């Protein structure tokens, strides 16, 4: 079946890159999202707010 | 008739190592500047 799959490597490699482009994508959200300061602040030790 | 030979000097078999060789054409059609894939026989690298 995997020889007789080899004529749609097209298709499949298609897939596959559309795929990779979606986790990209993912990747790419959650870091504009959360990433917008790259200064990783840490909260004072007391509290008089 | 056949003569059979009796002076025999022999070693364990040797190995060598094949890289990219054995590559032949699979068919008898011309392609160009083409990245063609194929599954047949074929001597591993
Ligand atoms: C070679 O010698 C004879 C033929 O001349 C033959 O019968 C024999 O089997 C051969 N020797 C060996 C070791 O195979």
């Amino acid at each position: 079946c995997s020889n007789l799959l080899l004529q749609y490597g097209s298709f499949c490699t298609q897939l596959n890159r559309a795929l990779t482009g979606i986790a990209v994508e993912q990747d790419k959200n959650t870091q504009e999202v959360f990433a917008q300061v790259k200064q990783i602040y840490k909260t004072p030790p007391i509290k008089d707010f | 008739q056949c003569v059979n030979l009796t002076t025999r000097t022999q070693l364990p078999p040797a190995y060598t190592n094949s890289f990219t060789r054995g590559v032949y054409y699979p068919d008898k059609v011309f392609r160009s500047s083409v990245l063609h894939s194929t599954q047949d026989l074929f001597l591993p690298f």
